């Protein structure tokens, strides 16, 4: 999904 | 024309691999940490770590791994840039100078090629016949390692199989063999190939093809007594031969994906294993024997150990120590013992490093009503989760403030042999004496016997043999423990007045200018000894007695008026060694020795603030290391203080600074202070363990705080916090967390542990009722944290499955009070994006969480910012822009509409907007006509954004996943129809780091202009600065003259690692400036120093003084 991208995207791969 | 400077304010703390062997020496442990462009070097001893060099680089280390060839002396280090920079490294000592050097290196990518999933694999084959990598989707590299192939030429090789996982090289394997897990429509699968590296083909493995788990993620190759390839994936552990096969699928490692391994013992017995839980396990393979052949395998089972912080990377070192290299938290030292304790953890913690890892987001925070900012960071993820509170300089503990104009000097003083807590303190005064006696916290003036209070002290120290000791203008007086009176006396024998003085407990050298005295003090008398006269006048001595010796001084030294010069001498035969001749033209007004672990140190301080370190040994008495720091711009009075085991050194001046110990160098930072004169250790039984402080008037005494420059609280939250506000109003932080919980089997969830938002001091969760229509769920929150304890005053707890995106602190229209306003999504794993959503107002009262307005959106709420008393929300691709009514409810009016997905939002004052997903950046205008949006300008380019700030009115900083920065600004041209409707890219960088957030606000403070701060994933925190026009110029070219004299360490091109990157295209930077590579003119040798400047003017030695103004912005 967007979030589960975003939430992801703020920690590295 | 946008002329910007970076700076690196603190290095990327997390780690991102490592490894261990013998770099340093063939008989040496080392552990070898890269961070992203940063490599620690260290050596293991029985406490732990010895660092021993630590070097940067010009790219973000991808691939590091250690390899020693035959008839190689020890092993040689291997790193690959992921702007795919391969080369080879080697330590080289020439006795005390150690140098890391370029044995080979080129550059290892090709234009075709996409990269693949999982990204770089690198791996050396284990007779080191080459090194194979996978950079690309579809191809294998090798770089076939010859004593030539000085610039590591390199074949490809086609591969039939277009997704890989993970491979190694095979032990015992007659060519050099890979094994690997690939992917197709039929699922995963093992594969070998041997490598010839004759006919450059790819031949056929050793063993057929077999098949692996449809989740297998890693091979871990086995060395010689057994080779084979074990393969792991989600629960299950493989092990694969010949035709050899072993498994077992232990429900313990089901629970979470092993990520990281790491073997133990030499002969591939033990492994270690790492979790997104943090869980370490121990993987161990049974041995069994037939007897003639070699060994085989029983089975294989697995232990866990205990915990650690989410290992990324994974080391044992010497005996039980292991050392966890994390991303999400603190990497650690970690023993293994053989016995469990409370909870049955076999793991130990030893040490836990400061890793501020994935900084999220962040904001500028006074916390001490001073001018200076502390940086709150949201910092790590899941169980890592924290903030840290990140304070600039040195502080002091004050007690007593007594106010006292004209102080000159203070020593420490007891009025009784037994008690060491000095209850006793003598200052010098304007030309007299006053006595300072403590009746414990009572400050008292008195007199005392064989004291003069109508004269000036020099000195005033501890010579012991019961015994006070008071050098002034004319005599040197003495007073006992016994009689308390005039014990004994000194007197020019001339009635010349005595200049310059230094004293320990029975040694004594004055000076009357040029005249020189020693002395000596033994029960009652004062005894002088030798005597000589000296080239131009004193005016500055120093003696005490050092590491060699108890009590009484070996060597000496001192610097004279006249010359300008710094003397290296002997003590009773005062003759003169080989002094150092000094330029200038002002005094020097203090001299000093120290002390601390290993090394003696001289240093001399200057008139106008300067100050010169030099080394002088006990024995030798010769020169060293030259170079000059400012300081202030007034004197600057040297003294030494106890705090730790490392006792360090003080120094007074306009700007206080402290000289503490880091690796075996002497610390340099900043000390939050007015104005600090004069200054000495303590301990009285009302003051203990303190420092003494004089300035124009008042003295203050209080413990002193930590090192360095930057000071790190750290507040574990146990959870994820995603972002920060402040209303200070209210005295709080409000910060969104997150915790994961499980399902369970009634039909709830519950939780893995107590995190901030359960163990909470008060709570409360949401009420809403506006939707309708082996698994693991989100949970959010909102936290109250008071700003003086750092406490959980509150927690509001979310609906189920909504996330809360965005936080904002303000006042809205005409409503007096502030609030918390928290943008939010409802999440479910159908829909590729959220179609609803919340927009809640919150309120904090005396000590209440008030839930004041809510309002639905059909949309997340990505970001949102406080207009102009009115709240502007982007929801998921609509920007909307509320307003606030008199009724207390959020009412609508505009709202943009062409965006792809509107992710983040920063407000120019006035009345403009910013920001986008993957189409770069945009600029609107809200109008006063009506309240109408209209979209001024917009950038062109396809970036793929990860945070944005609007500079200045035209300067815009965007940063995106590539790990570039760019500044946008609008064109002003003619025909403003279209050349308007465009705002250029003027000015790319490669920063090297995925940046997370800016924000305005500086470390520092009570040459540029602004100040901007980020935050990054890797834990680096930096600092944007805008410059003028001339100061670019300048540095630009300072900086293209640098690259020249400056030798890079993988040899790689500064500009090269700097050019803009990404995967369809790259251009060399323009408008940026890296203070980094400016900060590094500094650390040159003063010979390729002059070389820098050949060529209104350019000096020499002024530059030396404009980088200094410059590591002044942090």
């Amino acid at each position: 999904q967007a979030l589960p991208a975003l939430r992801e995207r703020e920690l590295g791969s | 024309m946008s002329y910007n400077y970076v700076v690196t304010a603190q290095k990327p703390t997390a780690v991102n691999g490592c490894v261990t062997g013998h770099f340093t020496s063939a008989e040496d442990l080392n552990l070898l940490i890269a961070k992203n462009t940063r490599l620690e070097i260290y050596v293991v001893t029985a406490e732990g770590l010895r660092p021993v060099k630590e070097v940067g680089m010009y790219g973000k280390i991808a691939v590091m791994e250690l390899f020693r060839p035959k008839g190689e002396s020890k092993d040689l280090l291997f790193i690959l840039t992921a702007k795919y920079n391969a080369c080879i490294l080697e330590y080289k000592q020439s006795g005390e100078s150690i140098d890391i050097i370029t044995r080979a290196h080129g550059n290892v990518q090709d234009r075709i090629g996409r990269p693949s999933e999982t990204g770089i694999i690198g791996i050396i084959d284990p007779e080191c016949r080459m090194i194979g990598l996978r950079l690309y989707d579809g191809l294998f590299k090798v770089i076939p390692l010859d004593r030539d192939n000085k610039e590591l030429k390199a074949f490809n090789i086609r591969l039939e199989e277009l997704h890989v996982i993970d491979v190694k090289f095979l032990y015992g394997c007659q060519a050099p063999t890979i094994c690997f897990v690939y992917q197709d429509p039929q699922g995963r699968h093992v594969k070998t190939y041997e490598v010839s590296l004759r006919e450059k083909e790819f031949n056929k493995g050793p063993w057929k093809q077999e098949n692996v788990e449809a989740e297998a993620s890693m091979v871990i190759a086995v060395p010689e007594p057994f080779g084979g390839a074990i393969i792991i994936g989600q629960e299950s552990i493989t092990y694969h031969n010949g035709d050899k096969y072993l498994a077992i699928a232990p429900p313990i490692i089901k629970q979470s994906t092993i990520v990281c391994h790491n073997r133990v013992d030499p002969n591939g017995s033990r492994y270690l294993l790492g979790d997104m839980e943090g869980r370490l396990f121990m993987l161990l393979l049974e041995k069994e024997e037939q007897m003639d052949g070699t060994v085989t395998l029983k089975d294989l089972r697995v232990e866990l150990l205990g915990e650690t912080s989410i290992a990324e990377c994974l080391t044992y070192l010497d005996n039980g120590v292991v050392f966890v290299g994390s991303r999400l938290g603190d990497s650690q030292l970690v023993k293994l013992n053989v016995d469990s304790n409370e909870q049955g953890s076999y793991v130990v913690a030893m040490e836990t490093f400061t890793n501020l890892g994935p900084i999220v987001d962040m904001c500028v925070v006074d916390l001490e009503r001073q001018g200076q900012g502390q940086l709150v960071t949201c910092s790590g993820a899941f169980k890592e989760g924290s903030l840290r509170i990140i304070r600039n300089g040195i502080g002091i503990h004050e007690h007593a403030s007594i106010d006292l104009p004209g102080i000159k000097g203070l020593w420490p003083l007891r009025s009784d042999p037994n008690r060491e807590t000095y209850d006793t303190l003598v200052l010098s005064f304007v030309g007299q004496t006053r006595v300072l006696m403590l009746n414990g916290e009572e400050v008292e003036e008195t007199e005392l016997m064989g004291f003069v209070d109508d004269q000036q002290t020099f000195f005033c120290g501890n010579v012991a043999h019961q015994q006070l000791i008071q050098i002034t203008s004319a005599s040197v007086r003495l007073v006992s423990q016994e009689p308390k009176a005039l014990v004994s006396e000194w007197k020019e024998p001339q009635a010349k007045n005595i200049s310059v003085a230094s004293c320990n407990s029975s040694q004594v050298v004055v000076a009357v200018g040029r005249a020189l005295y020693y002395l000596q003090i033994h029960p009652q008398e004062l005894r002088q000894i030798s005597h000589t006269e000296m080239e131009h006048e004193v005016a500055c001595l120093d003696i005490t007695p050092l590491g060699d010796s108890n009590g009484l001084s070996p060597l000496c030294a001192i610097g004279l008026w006249t010359d300008i010069s710094a003397r290296i001498l002997k003590l009773p035969s005062f003759e003169l060694l080989h002094k150092e001749m000094l330029g200038g033209e002002i005094i020097p007004r203090s001299i000093l020795m120290t002390t601390f672990e290993s090394s003696h140190y001289l240093l001399c301080a200057l008139g106008d603030g300067a100050l010169f370190y030099f080394g002088l040994n006990i024995e030798t008495g010769l020169l060293s290391d030259r170079k000059k720091v400012t300081l202030g711009t007034q004197p600057t009075v040297l003294r030494t203080f106890r705090s730790l085991s490392t006792t360090n050194v003080f120094a007074c001046s306009d700007r206080p600074t402290v000289i503490y110990s880091s690796n075996h160098k002497l610390v340099f930072s900043n000390v939050n202070l007015k104005e600090v004169n004069y200054m000495c250790p303590l301990n009285s039984d009302g003051y203990p363990d303190s420092l003494a402080l004089a300035n124009n008037s008042t003295l203050t005494i209080g413990t002193i705080d930590e090192i360095q420059k930057l000071h790190i609280r750290t507040v574990p939250l146990y959870e994820s916090p995603r972002k920060i506000c402040y209303q200070e109003v209210s005295q709080c932080f409000g910060v969104l967390s997150s915790r994961i919980e499980v399902q369970d089997t009634s039909g709830g969830t519950t939780a893995l542990r107590p995190s901030a938002s359960t163990q909470a001091l008060s709570s409360s969760v949401s009420s809403s009722k506006l939707f309708s229509s082996g698994e693991e769920v989100e949970v959010h929150n909102l936290l109250i944290i008071d700003q003086h304890t750092f406490e959980v005053l509150h927690a509001h707890q979310f609906l189920q499955n909504e996330y809360a995106l965005s936080l904002v602190s303000c006042k809205l229209g005409k409503d007096p009070n502030t609030y918390f306003i928290v943008g939010t999504a409802m999440v479910y794993p159908e829909e590729a994006e959220p179609k609803q959503g919340r927009i809640v107002v919150f309120q904090y009262s005396d000590g209440k969480l008030q839930t004041v307005a809510e309002k639905e959106v059909k949309g997340a709420v990505y970001s949102m910012v406080e207009f102009n008393g009115k709240l502007l929300a982007s929801i998921n691709s609509t920007v909307r822009l509320y307003e606030w009514t008199t009724e207390k409810d959020v009412r609508t009016e505009c709202n943009h509409y062409n965006n792809i997905m509107a992710l983040y939002l920063k407000t120019k004052g006035d009345f403009i907007l910013v920001g986008d997903l993957m189409r770069s950046v945009l600029l609107l205008a809200y109008k006063p006509m009506e309240g109408n949006f209209e979209e001024i300008a917009r950038d062109f380019n396809p970036n793929w954004m990860s945070a944005v700030e609007i500079l200045d009115d035209d300067n815009f900083l965007g940063a995106e996943n590539a790990f570039n920065l760019f500044v946008c600004q609008k064109d002003s041209a003619a025909t403003t129809d279209e050349e308007r409707q465009h705002l250029q890219e003027v000015g790319l960088f490669h920063l090297g780091e995925f940046v997370n957030v800016f924000c305005h606000g500086s470390l520092v403070m009570q040459p540029t202009q602004g100040s901007v701060l980020f935050g990054t994933v890797n834990g680096m925190i930096g600092l944007v600065t805008s410059l003028s026009e001339s100061w670019y110029n300048l540095l630009l070219d300072m900086q293209n003259r640098l690259n020249k004299v400056i030798k890079s360490v993988g040899k790689i091109e500064h500009s090269f690692w700097r050019s803009f990157h990404t995967e369809r295209k790259t251009e060399p930077a323009t408008g940026f400036i890296d203070g980094d590579l400016i900060e590094s003119f500094l650390d040159i040798s003063r010979p390729k120093m002059q070389e820098v400047v050949a060529n209104r003017e350019a000096t020499a030695d002024d530059l030396i003084k404009v980088v200094e103004e410059l590591t002044r912005i942090h």
